RNA sequence: UUUU
RNA sequence: GUCGGGCUCAUAACCCGAAG
RNA sequence: GGGCCCGCACAAGCGGUGGAGCAUGUGGUUUAAUUCGAUGCAACGCGAAGAACCUUACCUGGCCUUGACAUACUAGAAACUUUCCAGAGAUGGAUUGGUGAAUCUAGAUACAGGUGCUGCAUGGCUGUCGUCAGCUCGUGUCGUGAGAUGUUGGGUUAAGUCCCGCAACGAGCGCAACCCUUUUCCUUACUUGCCAGCAUUUCGGAUGGGAACUUUAAGGAUACUGCCAGUGACAAACUGGAGGAAGGCGGGGACGACGUCAAGUCAUCAUGGCCCUUACGGCCAGGGCUACACACGUGCUACAAUGGUCGGUACAAAGGGUUGCUACACAGCGAUGUGAUGCUAAUCUCAAAAAGCCGAUCGUAGUCCGGAUUGGAGUCUGCAACUCGACUCCAUGAAGUCGGAAUCGCUAGUAAUCGCGGAUCAGAAUGCCGCGGUGAAUACGUUCCCGGG
């Protein structure tokens, strides 16, 4: 994991897109390519569409997922079975 | 390598020297005691707010001659194939076959 | 090989002077630890040195001809582990004095070949 | 198959080498590749001559590049304008004053080079491989040599499989270490692909050593 | 009185002085039994002397480095045979028939290119 | 003062013929020359592969050695600076001249 | 003899039989032996029934058996419903840690399965 | 013991 | 009988193990 | 299709693999993609000496069109350097200084570009038989002639090595030797390395000093059946022994003949031919190369007492260090952090060698063996460790009690076992290439298996 002494890293862009939506109260679903910043206690309430490779999946943010990144809510690869 | 291989490679490097001096000292800020908080957040920020290719990590090294990505030396400066050749033929200073 | 060889000498041990000595305890030896094997058989003597004193290099090479070189220094390294007595310079030194008194374990180990003989 | 490299393998032993400086082994790769430059301009700059070596030194902070070329009249032209001009080109390259020496080769062809350009130069005329091959194996034993070895390599003729064909003169001892024996390399270059020519040269043991 | 001898055996040296004396014994500024807490390097280092039948006439002076337990003992038995037959030569046939004055020349044999240690090749298999 | 003279090179041949060519320049403008030391060479090695493709077991090994020489002159007149140099040397020797 | 609802050996050092306590390792029976004043050599044979109170005293202090094993088993279920890598990683049975599934992964997979 |  | 492993430059015979 | 001879080829021994868990490459399967190549021995820890972005060749989306790069033409502007807005970024817009060669910008035709195809069109490079012992010429002689002999036969040798018989006599390339390193000694050299004999000691070669010894590294000497005895054909060679550090090739490396396999490589590079040219070229962000019912190859760690843990105490070689290595001090359980010293190195540093020795404990238990897997809390590199890093701490504590048929490596400082270093590299080795410590067992023999002459 980062560093406690560096802080959590979010991406700028991202941050000021959330910024800008949390004081207009919108509702519109926020797109990024970011993936690699972490969730922050300010994005519980937004719907981010977060890519993984071919779209963009929408993820509610929950106050359980504040901590991880938000590309651990939107899985790569596809898998089914082998039979 | 192809030639579209080694232009990126020169842009790359280009563009890490034009930002040396900045990213320097703002490292140097970061890693500071004595200066405020605030201060060295505000240098985390100018930091990562770079272009990507600023930064010597996404550098790789590649032959001189050719433009291998594999195989380097760094004493050399040259890849494996093209090695072999200038020193074989008794063109690199000092180096013969080794017994031991 | 395929034309003529000789074979290699061994220094003999520096304590007992001994050829049989040193060529019982490089048959103990693994890896190389020299240092746990002379331990190990210089323990066995000198214990059954102070039971039933004898000299050990007479005692020792009384009982190999009773086992009889190699295949027979074989069967002493090897039954004396399976034995669950205690450290090895012990069930070294505890096969020994079974064998010479006409034991089963080591001893009675080449009867059974007597039969099949 | 697989031969060592004949010069490679004596180049502590009775052959010296084409480069003489030392470098900090910070500053090696710069000048190793600063010289590679020097050597792949100077091989096409001078390609109608008969260049055959180029040694380079370093002495002092310098640049020296001895060009031993079979006919120096051309790498020099009038006394003024070849020499004066290529050291104002040599430094470009080496980023430090050069400075350009001439060796005449005398009884060029006893050095591989010259007699593998040469063959290169009538096969790219269309000539039967085997009359170069055997013209300039007798051309250079009587010129001196103990002997010396032609071979030539690929699509012969204007055919359509490949073929290796060799001739020797000779003795050219290759396993004696004290043996100094020149080769070189060249390629023609054909209205249907590439061929290789490797020419072996002997002149003689070295007794002595180094 | 002082004569002087070197042995070496795999990396270590042995510089020895032999001296007149009653037995007394230092390597490097520590005694015997200090030096070597395998009991038979100890009877290895004491072999020449205890072969003459002296082992009570001489003071030794050693000094030793390079190698491990037993090149330093086989080193220090050399260089103690050769200041010996530097005192009296008399004795250099009996101390040759013991095999104390030839020179070990056993060494490590190099790793070499495609083989795990030096013979040692990686396992094959067909198919 | 003294003279400190370090002499590096690839090649011994010539490091050694330099190193008795300053000695006895020396001698002749005075005295008190403190011998040509050899220090320690430095051997470093190389592992090339020799096909272009595929084949581990295949490769040249290679070798370049530094080698070094000390000299010292204690006591120096005021001719013998001079006669030093005015001194060419060729080329593939590293000469170090040092007071302290 | 037993502490934490678990009959620890009483033929054994006690460092080494306060570990049979599920949630307590080396290091913490050095530390609980330390902080109650009593050393590692000594059999739990050998303690009056008054050093014991004070050893469930100070093993009372970290969380053992029933606690952690259902602190353990909750932390599971809340990953595997929120629904990240983690939790679908467990909820197929398969290395969570980033090892390789192309092979070795019979830990986490058992035993092998013919087709 | 079948094939190159 | 089948599936897997072994022997073979390949293949079968044969051998080992397993499931049923 | 027969005969002889040789090689860890078999036999004799020692230790493994096949069984377990993990690492790594491959096949298959899955996928938007899981980039491409290498397939008996001679592909499978192989190209790759190191895929988080980059690498990157692949996929999804967004973009450019004489182009990221060259040459020849025209017109305008010193290159260069600040501040900001949109955008995931590519990319567009706006601002600040600056005043004929170089140096950007705009337009335009030939062209550039292609890791696209053919290794069965090729050059160069490599594997393999295999360091196997063969491949030839000129004469002089035989067969009308193509050709043969030489080179075949008895021994011997690592060897077409040598001796001997021989219509052959000689000679060449291969073998050996010349080159590197190790073992003994000698000479020159005396610091940053050394400390025998003096003194001084704050006990530290530390300091007056000394040039002996160790070492450092350059040049020499020495081994040839030279001496003795036998065997042997007046032979070659072999067996013994005296000296000698060493004895018959003292040990190891490098060096790979003529040729075989349309062997491998158009993806290092070059190149004939074919194909694409608002795309099969070029620039970005995110994903993938790390997937997982399975099968195989190569490794690592164990199943313990010749051992595990804890306390004390010894003995190396070879390598690396200025964008780097860090004495020492403080903080922390620790990974590490802060300060601060020496070092461009025989000077300072990585750095602790580890196995070993002495003492205590565990007493044959799935254990004080074993460490997989999982939960929780951290450190560091980096713009960023979700997919997908390494390391530290606490807890958890799988399988595994020596492995079926079968199969592999090794002939001596070797096998076995124990640590140390480097190349690649910001970070990322159980791989690769090296270094020293401890240090064995066995070889009657050539019927059999495999390859070769
Ligand atoms: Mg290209
Ligand atoms: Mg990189
Ligand atoms: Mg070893
Ligand atoms: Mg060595
Ligand atoms: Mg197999
Ligand atoms: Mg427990
Ligand atoms: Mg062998
Ligand atoms: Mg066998
Ligand atoms: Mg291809
Ligand atoms: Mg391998
Ligand atoms: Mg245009
Ligand atoms: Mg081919
Ligand atoms: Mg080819
Ligand atoms: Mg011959
Ligand atoms: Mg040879
Ligand atoms: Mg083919
Ligand atoms: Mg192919
Ligand atoms: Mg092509
Ligand atoms: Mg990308
Ligand atoms: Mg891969
Ligand atoms: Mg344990
Ligand atoms: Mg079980
Ligand atoms: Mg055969
Ligand atoms: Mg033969």
């Amino acid at each position: 994991p980062r560093s406690l002494k560096k802080g959590p890293f979010v991406d700028a862009h991202l941050f000021a897109k959330v910024e800008a939506a949390v004081a207009s109260n919108s509702r519109k679903p926020i797109k990024t390519w970011s993936r690699r910043s972490m969730i922050l206690p300010d994005f519980v309430g937004l719907t981010i569409s977060v890519h993984n490779g071919r779209n963009h999946v929408p993820v509610i943010v929950t106050e359980h997922m504040v901590g991880h990144k938000l590309g651990e809510f939107a899985p790569t690869r596809t898998y089914r079975g082998h039979g | 390598a192809k030639k579209g291989m080694i232009n990126r490679e020169l842009k790359r490097e280009k563009t890490v020297a034009k930002y040396a001096a900045k990213r320097a000292e703002l490292k140097a800020t970061i890693a500071n005691v004595n200066a405020s908080d605030e201060e060295r957040f505000e240098a985390m920020l100018k930091l990562q707010a770079l272009p990507r290719n600023a930064s010597p990590v996404r550098l790789r090294n590649r032959c001189g001659l050719t433009g291998r990505p594999h195989g380097y030396f760094r004493k050399f400066g040259l890849s494996r194939n093209k090695l072999r050749d200038t020193v074989m033929q008794g063109d690199v200073p000092g180096v013969v076959k080794a017994s031991w | 090989r395929r034309r003529v060889v000789a074979a290699r000498e061994i220094l003999p041990d520096p304590k007992f002077s001994s050829q049989t000595i040193a060529k019982f305890m490089n048959h103990v030896m693994q890896d190389g630890k020299k240092s746990i094997a002379e331990s190990i058989v210089y323990g066995a003597l000198e214990r059954v040195q102070e039971k039933n004193k004898v000299d050990p290099v007479e005692f020792f090479e009384t009982t190999l001809e009773k086992v009889r070189t190699a295949l027979a220094m074989r069967w002493l390294v090897d039954a004396a582990a399976k034995r669950s007595e205690k450290t090895m310079a012990l069930r070294l030194a505890g096969e020994l004095l079974d064998a010479a008194e006409g034991k089963g374990a080591a001893i009675k180990k080449r009867e059974d070949v007597h039969r099949m003989a | 198959g697989q031969k060592v490299h004949p010069i490679g393998i004596r180049l502590g032993v009775v052959k010296r080498h084409n480069a003489n400086w030392y470098a900090n082994p910070k500053q090696y790769a710069e000048y190793l590749l600063k010289d590679l430059q020097v050597r792949e301009f100077l091989t096409k700059k001078l390609k109608n001559a008969m260049v055959s070596n180029i040694l380079i030194e370093r002495p002092s902070g310098a640049a020296k590049v001895t060009i031993s070329t079979a006919r120096p009249g051309i790498v020099i032209g009038k006394k003024g304008e070849d020499i004066e001009k290529l050291q104002r080109e040599l430094t470009n390259i080496m980023g430090v004053p050069a400075q350009v020496s001439i060796n005449e080769i005398d009884r060029p062809d006893l050095d591989a080079r010259l007699v593998a350009e040469a063959i290169a130069s009538q096969l790219e005329k269309r000539v039967m491989f085997r009359r170069a091959m055997k013209r300039a194996v007798q051309n250079t034993m009587r010129a001196g040599a103990k002997g010396i070895k032609v071979e030539v390599s690929g699509r012969l003729g204007g055919a359509e499989i490949a073929r290796t064909e060799w001739y020797r003169e000779g003795r050219v001892p290759l396993h004696t270490l004290r043996a100094d024996i020149d080769y070189a390399t060249m390629r023609a270059e054909t209205t249907y692909g590439t061929i290789g020519v490797k020419v072996w040269i002997f002149r003689g043991e070295i007794l002595g050593g180094m | 009185a002082t004569n002087y001898g070197t042995g070496r055996r795999k990396t270590a040296t042995a510089r020895v002085f032999l001296s007149a004396g009653t037995g007394k014994l230092v390597i490097n500024n520590r005694t015997l039994e200090q030096y070597f807490g395998r009991e038979t390097a100890r009877m290895v280092v004491r072999q020449p002397l205890e072969l003459l039948e002296a082992t009570e006439k001489y003071d030794l002076y050693i000094t030793v480095k390079g190698g491990g337990i037993g090149g330093q003992a086989g080193a220090i038995r050399h260089g103690i045979t050769r200041a010996l037959i530097a005192a009296d030569e008399t004795l250099k046939p009996v101390l040759r028939q013991a095999g104390f004055v030839t020179r070990d020349a056993r060494e490590v044999e190099r790793k070499k290119l495609g083989l795990r240690k030096a013979r040692k090749r990686p396992q094959f298999s067909k198919r | 003062q003294r003279i400190r003279i370090r002499l590096k090179s690839f090649d011994h041949r010539l490091i050694d013929q330099s190193a008795q060519e300053i000695v006895e320049t020396a001698k002749r403008t005075g005295a008190q020359v403190c011998g040509p030391i050899p220090m320690p060479t430095r051997i470093e090695r190389f592992n090339v592969l020799t096909s272009p493709h595929v084949n581990k077991d295949a490769r040249d090994q290679y070798e370049i050695r530094t080698y070094k020489r000390l000299i010292d002159i204690v006591q120096p007149t005021d001719k013998t600076v001079d006669a030093l140099m005015k001194l060419d040397l060729a080329a593939g020797v590293d000469v170090q001249i040092a007071l302290g | 003899a037993r502490i934490a609802g678990v009959n620890i050996p009483d033929n054994k050092h006690a460092v080494i039989s306060l570990t049979y306590i599920f949630g307590i390792g080396r290091h913490t029976a050095k530390n609980i032996l330390a902080a109650v004043g009593i050393t590692e050599t000594t059999k739990i044979r050998e303690l009056d029934d008054a050093q014991l109170d004070a050893i469930r005293a100070e093993v009372a202090k970290v969380p053992t058996e029933g606690d952690l094993r259902r602190e353990i088993s909750m932390n599971i279920k809340r990953l595997m419903d929120l629904g990240c890598y983690r939790g679908l990683r467990h909820r197929r049975s398969l290395p969570v840690r980033g090892q390789r599934t192309k092979t070795n992964a019979r830990t986490r997979k058992g035993p092998r399965k013919p087709i």
